[PDB]
């Protein structure tokens, strides 16, 4: 499998399963699964009452130094009943690594803001509130940051339409860009792609 | 009703309305909002224009992808005429002048053209026509427009006899010659009596007897809810727009009040309300500024 | 059935906050009309208010309503300070969409739709 | 082409048009495809 | 593995501090900069005079589209439909029959070149050369619709370029 | 191979023209409908069927790589020509 | 294969009889207020209702209910079955009351008056598959069909 | 006569001096504005055409539209497009700003600035090279070159 088979890193994930033990024994009040993946990326899946000790903890620690947080987002997964999946991407510059955080929030449960804990989550938790409507409770300026300023709902919902509710075009009745209900000249094509045969043994669902 | 021209979506942009509709006289103030309200139905606009085709730009945003035909035209060509119309299902003629040049008179503006559109579109078996005349058109009126606009009406009438002959009173709005007239003369108060209609009021009149089959071969008069005094109706435009060009025959027009023919339909006949003048004034009169409202009668 | 709340413990303090942000906008309502120049009245723009907050009036989940508090919030910040345009602040006022049919047989003669 | 000329094809066009965009020779979009419902065509005749 | 710009401590005798004095009262290095704008000013400009002049292209150039046929007559697009799979934009549409003597062929191939992004993956997806995205950079319109092409149009467009759009896959298909 | 409606209005290789009461014509009106007068089903009816002497002949359309996919054309129906499914180029066996 | 009858001959708009007697095209309000002004000119058994092959139960119970307001029972199917005796009181007595999976239970199957073939073909099917792996036995009253 | 003579000799005059000093406003919005300042870059040099790199924006002839226009920006565009003195023309550059492009089924893009603006020429291209955009701005040359504002002054 030498030429085309991306090799596997054995040290890495040897010593991000044993950080990921750390993790969990130091902060089992708040962490829930500890999962290295095949390519070596460590995630801490955590209790969404310990956003602000696991983010500082790992920001703090002398054995962590998360100092840099890379990315923080939202992920809609709308068969959960906590169906928003916060990711947080740290990144330590002393020890060359990076770990994902992850937590659950639905509609209407709040999560706490971490502006407190890197200052780089301003604007990401306020495009998560954007696009998810993921309320980050004790967020400095919390508002929307991409879509247009009278608009409703949050469009990276899955149920949320691709084109929208409504369109807009220059109307010269009123000298006034107006917004009517949308409606395409061609419907976006949709293509059933998935084969229906399996992919992936390996990734195999047990049945009921 | 052939299967291109059923009506289809739910009566936006990208919908039919299976309306096809050719409006003469469409670069003008009137034929603006008309080819507007026409467009955001999705309606198939033909445009033939006089004029230079970058005075035609501001109708290109009102509809759809090929929903607004532009092609050339001249008034006493029955050939440009006739290549309009022979694909339209309904004819709007908003060709006017409020002044007279040295190529088109107010005979060739209100009666030859009009008559010419009429008749063409009745040989190419166009099922409805719509003509612009005006409220106050006499045959013995003071005013060479209002003598030939009745004439003109006249002989519409009588050459395409399923014609909606509409009556609008002194059509205000943004880009109108009422008060945009009254907001820059800065002519005097007699005993005028006038009820001047909004033009979105027309615009809707003129679509709903578009849709409307029972509006064939009907007069209808398009007045505002409110008659004025001339004199206070200037001291109102005068009092919105913060204020303490023009002919004789304008003149004579001004001074000719709006006569009242109940007999004839209006725009609560096609289910339009008249929308009056103090609501409208200011989005008129905000353009001229660097008020107790108007007496009715 | 135990849920961790927004504001709100219970539907009082969230109705005083709906209390509170209805205040808000009808004082901010005529500066509105005002700076904007909108060609609305300040009784137009105040019916709309109280028709977008009687719009909402069947909630009684205090989690929404503290949302709906939330977000009438950033309405009103995005219309106090001038984020919004004039377009905006019309397009709670469905002006160039047509009328839509609203019984059973307009509906049926325009098209499929319920 | 002089040195190296074009593969000649029957079907490539003698005489090459420039930008016709703005003239009567300009490209107008349709649709290629036919009338894809067949309506009823009533009878002509009557039904007494 | 790492340099320090900008760590300089500039030397304090009275030889260099006279030299950055002189810098600072006799506007040195601002000579320098109007020495270089000069030296641009006895170049030989770096303009081309189009359009009498063209900007140099590859075969590879990714321009207007055109639909392709067989040294026959005989139009390539056996009506697949990888094209408008692959499309990114979905600017492709096609409808299909077939046609009078029973073959595999079009009848609808719409392209709206302005929803197209220009990727050349309906080339690249074509199994028998049919789409092809040829040389034609200089196409622009007046209306939108006259950029929303159907079959005819590209077949024309195939018929005008093909003297051009054939030498350029003969230098290029190797690669592909 | 271009033919004409009775309205003037050309017919496309698809066969599409529109009506005489349909007014979507208005959109060719001081403009052009554009077809195109190489008709495909025309031009390769023109190219003479190959004569060969085996039972199963291949067909890559011409120029290797530069053709279509290499497909193989079974000739054992003497009544029927065999056509390729790709470029319609038709072959017999001449016995 | 029969879905391309259902792209021809369609009706797609109201027709009416015109002055002269034939069907011209016109507008729902136009047909409807001709349709409906001669309903309310009858009452008891002067308006019936066919009822055609293809119809939903919806469209079913709109035209009985329209019907009976004006008080007419005379609502009527094409394909006839007797009314003697229980009728259609009982659903027992017209349905397939065993099922179409029944027949995979059966031993013994007696076909009365029908050719299940071109009359339900996949009925008739389920019957072959008794047939082949049951060993059923089927028996037909009626022309000796295939 | 003598009067059109003098009228198309008028219209030849001041459309020579519109479209011989096009001074363009540029709504850089996306990927358009690096091919745009390659057109004005030393090779292919707006500026020898009289189209000066940089207008100013209250006295520009023509807007070119180089970018996606959001829903977010298309009252600033239709109001940078009311602030300009006449005549204006609008040159569309790129899929996005003629047809909403690679995001025409966006919940947040104008399907082409063209429901919001009228446009003058459509510039076809993700982006169109800066040799397209030139091509587009001389077709926008001669279509100021063949205007008639006199003759159809005169003829009215
Ligand atoms: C009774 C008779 C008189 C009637 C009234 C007319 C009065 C005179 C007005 C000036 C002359 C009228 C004609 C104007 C030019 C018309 C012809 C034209 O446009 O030719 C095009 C030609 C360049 O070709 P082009 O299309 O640009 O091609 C691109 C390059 N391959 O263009 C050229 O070669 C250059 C064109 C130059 C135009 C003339 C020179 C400028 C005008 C000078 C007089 C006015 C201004 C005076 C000073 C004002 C303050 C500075
Ligand atoms: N308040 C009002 O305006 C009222 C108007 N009316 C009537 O309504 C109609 C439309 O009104 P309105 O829009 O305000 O008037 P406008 O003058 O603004 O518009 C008139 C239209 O007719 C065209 N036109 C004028 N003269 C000629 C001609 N000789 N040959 C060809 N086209 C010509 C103009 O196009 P182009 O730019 O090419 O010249 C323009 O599109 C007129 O008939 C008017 O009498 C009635 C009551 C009140
Ligand atoms: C220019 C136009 C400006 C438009 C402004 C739009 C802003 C919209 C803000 C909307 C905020 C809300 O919807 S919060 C309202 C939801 N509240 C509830 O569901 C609780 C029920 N509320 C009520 O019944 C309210 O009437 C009261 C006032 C709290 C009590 O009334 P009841 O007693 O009888
Ligand atoms: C009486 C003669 C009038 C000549 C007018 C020429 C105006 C200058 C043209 C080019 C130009 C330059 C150099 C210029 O420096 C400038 O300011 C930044 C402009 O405005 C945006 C320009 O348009
Ligand atoms: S170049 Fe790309 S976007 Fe354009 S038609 Fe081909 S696949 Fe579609
Ligand atoms: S991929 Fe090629 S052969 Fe297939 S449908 Fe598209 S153009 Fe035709
Ligand atoms: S048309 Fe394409 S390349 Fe151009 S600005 Fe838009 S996304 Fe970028
Ligand atoms: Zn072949």
């Amino acid at each position: 499998t030498r030429p085309t088979v991306r090799p596997r890193n054995d040290v890495a994930h040897k010593q991000l399963s044993a950080f990921g033990e750390y993790v969990a024994e130091i902060l089992p009040k708040y962490v829930q699964q500890v999962q290295v993946s095949c390519f070596s990326e460590l995630e801490i899946c955590i209790h969404p009452d310990g956003v602000i000790p696991v983010l500082t903890f790992l920001r703090d620690h002398s054995n962590a130094q998360f100092k840099s947080l890379a990315d923080l987002t939202a992920v809609d997964i709308p068969t959960r009943q906590n169906r928003f999946e916060i990711v947080y991407n740290l990144l330590s510059l002393r020890f060359n690594s990076r770990i994902r955080v992850k937590t659950y929030t639905d509609e209407l449960t709040p999560v706490e803001s971490s502006v407190s804990v890197y200052k780089a989550a301003n604007w990401y938790e306020r495009e998560i509130w954007d696009m998810f409507g993921v309320f980050f409770a004790n967020h400095p300026d919390l508002r929307r940051i991409l879509t247009d300023y009278g608009f409703e709902g949050h469009p990276f919902r899955k149920d949320f339409p691709l084109s929208g509710y409504v369109e807009l075009r220059y109307d010269d009745e009123v000298k006034r860009v107006v917004a009517e209900p949308v409606e395409l000249a061609q419907e976006f094509r949709k293509f059933d792609l998935n084969s229906p045969w399996e992919a992936f043994p390996a990734y195999r669902q047990p049945p009921e | 009703l052939h299967h291109a021209v059923i009506p289809h979506g739910k009566g936006g942009r990208s919908s039919v309305s299976g309306i096809v509709a050719t409006v003469f006289g469409a670069t003008g103030f009137l034929g603006r909002y008309l080819v507007n309200h026409l467009g955001r139905m999705g309606s198939q606009v033909i445009v033939p224009y006089r004029c230079e085709p970058y005075d035609t730009m501001h109708l290109r945003p009102m509809g759809d992808l090929g929903q607004i035909i532009f092609m050339d035209w001249n008034g006493r060509d029955k050939d440009s005429i006739r290549r309009a119309v022979e694909h339209s299902n309904v004819v709007i003629n908003l060709v006017g002048r409020e002044w007279e040049t040295k190529n088109f008179d107010f005979e060739d503006v209100f009666v030859k053209i009009p008559q010419a559109i009429a008749q063409v579109s009745k040989e190419a078996g166009v099922e409805k026509f719509i003509h612009i005349s005006h409220l106050n058109a006499d045959i013995k009126s003071s005013s060479k427009y209002l003598r030939n606009k009745a004439v003109g009406e006249k002989e519409v009438r009588e050459t395409f006899p399923e014609a909606t002959i509409i009556k609008p009173a002194d059509i205000f709005g943004r880009e109108d010659r009422f008060l945009n007239y009254f907001a820059n003369i800065r002519s005097l108060g007699k005993k005028t009596v006038k009820q001047p209609v909004y033009i979105v009021d027309v615009t809707k009149g003129i679509i709903n007897a578009i849709k409307d089959p029972d509006a064939r071969g009907k007069t209808f008069a398009f007045v505002g809810p409110n008659r004025y005094l001339l004199f206070d109706l200037v001291q109102y435009v005068f009092a919105v727009a913060h204020r303490p060009w023009t002919t004789r025959d304008k003149v004579e027009r001004i001074h000719t009040t709006d006569r009242t023919l109940p007999h004839l339909p209006g725009l609560e006949d096609l289910g339009v309300q008249a929308t009056p003048l103090e609501l409208k004034a200011i989005e008129v009169l905000r353009r001229h500024r660097t008020v107790q409202p108007a007496k009715t009668v | 059935t135990s849920v961790k709340p927004i504001f709100s413990r219970d539907m009082n303090e969230a109705k005083r906050r709906v209390r509170e942000l209805y205040r808000a906008w009808y004082r901010e309502v005529p500066n509105t009309v005002h700076l904007f120049q909108l060609d609305i009245s300040v009784k137009q723009g105040r019916d709309k208010v109280r028709e977008m907050f009687k719009k909402n009036a069947h909630v009684t989940d205090p989690r929404v309503v503290d949302l709906l508090v939330i977000k009438g919030k950033m309405e009103l910040e995005e219309t106090i300070n001038v984020w919004k345009q004039r377009t905006h602040v019309m397009r709670f006022f469905h002006e160039t969409e047509a009328p839509r049919p609203k019984d059973f047989l307009s509906k049926f003669y325009v098209g499929h739709d319920p | 082409p002089t040195v190296k000329p074009p593969t000649a094809r029957k079907f490539i066009w003698t005489n090459h048009k420039f930008n016709l965009s703005g003239t009567p020779q300009q490209y107008v979009p349709y649709s290629t495809t036919r009338k894809k419902i067949q309506e009823w065509v009533p009878p002509s005749t009557p039904y007494k | 593995t790492y340099k320090y710009v900008n760590l300089r401590e500039p030397s304090m005798d009275m030889k260099s501090v006279t030299d950055r004095a002189a810098q600072t009262l006799l506007w040195t290095e601002l000579i320098r900069g109007l020495g270089m704008t000069l030296s641009y000013l006895f170049r030989e400009p770096a303009t081309i005079n189009y359009p009498f002049e063209k900007g140099p292209l590859s075969p590879r150039f990714r321009g207007e589209h055109a639909l392709r046929r067989y040294p026959s007559g005989e139009e390539r697009c056996i009506a697949c439909k990888l094209c408008e799979a692959v499309c990114p934009a979905q600017a492709i549409t096609i409808e299909a029959e077939p046609r009078a003597d029973g073959s595999r062929r079009t009848t609808r191939y719409d392209i709206d070149m302005t929803k197209c992004i220009y990727c050349g993956f309906c080339q690249e997806a074509c199994p028998v050369d049919a789409i092809v995205e040829g040389p034609n950079f200089e196409f622009s319109t007046e209306t939108h619709e006259e950029l929303l092409y159907n079959k005819e149009k590209l077949l024309n467009n195939g018929d005008k370029w093909e003297a051009e759009i054939a030498a350029n896959i003969q230098a290029d298909y190797l690669y592909r | 191979g271009v033919r004409t409606s009775p309205t003037g209005e050309k017919v496309t290789h698809t066969g599409q023209v529109y009506d005489d009461e349909d007014y979507r014509r208005v959109r060719f009106v001081g403009r052009q409908k554009e077809v195109n007068e190489n008709f495909a089903i025309d031009l390769i009816a023109e190219q003479p069927v190959s004569q060969v002497g085996s039972r199963v002949i291949s067909c890559d359309g011409g120029g290797g790589a530069l053709g279509h996919p290499r497909v193989y054309i079974n000739l054992d129906k003497e009544t029927k020509t065999g056509t390729c499914g790709y470029c319609g180029l038709q072959f017999r066996q001449q016995h | 294969f029969a879905y391309d009858g259902l792209k021809r001959q369609r009706l797609t708009e109201p027709m009416v009889r015109n002055e002269k007697g034939l069907l011209t095209h016109t507008t729902w309000e136009d047909a409807l207020s001709r349709v409906a002004g001669m309903l309310q000119s009858c009452q008891g058994n002067d308006v019936a209702a066919i009822a055609g092959g293809l119809v939903d139960a919806e469209a079913l119970i709109a035209l009985k209910d329209l019907l009976n307001r004006v008080d007419s029972d005379t609502l009527c199917t094409e394909e006839v079955f007797p009314t003697a005796g229980a009728g259609t009181d009982l659903r027992s007595n017209y349905l397939l009351n065993t099922t179409i999976a029944g027949v995979e239970e059966a031993d013994v199957v007696l076909l009365v008056g029908t050719n299940p073939r071109f009359e339900a073909p996949l009925f008739n099917a389920r019957i072959r598959k008794s047939w082949l792996h049951n060993d059923l036995k089927v028996a037909l009253i009626g022309s000796p069909v295939d | 006569s003598r009067g059109e003579y003098v009228v198309a000799k008028l219209d030849d005059l001041i459309n020579w001096a519109r479209r011989s000093s096009l001074w363009p406003m540029t709504f850089g919005l996306a990927c358009c504005a690096v091919e745009m300042m390659h057109m004005a870059a030393p090779r292919y040099d707006m500026d020898r055409f009289g189209v000066v790199f940089r207008a100013s924006p209250r006295q520009s002839d023509v807007m070119i539209v180089a970018g996606t226009l959001t829903n977010k920006m298309a009252p600033a565009l239709r109001k940078v497009y009311d602030q300009m003195p006449e005549p204006r023309y609008v040159v569309s550059m790129g899929s996005c700003a003629n047809g909403g492009g690679y995001y025409h089924y966006s919940y947040s893009v104008v399907r082409g600035c063209d429901r919001i603006v009228p446009v003058d020429i459509y510039v076809p291209g993700c982006p169109p090279t800066a040799e397209a955009l030139l091509y587009g701005i001389l077709q926008l040359q001669k279509k100021i070159k063949r205007e008639k504002r006199l003759r159809i002054w005169y003829r009215r």
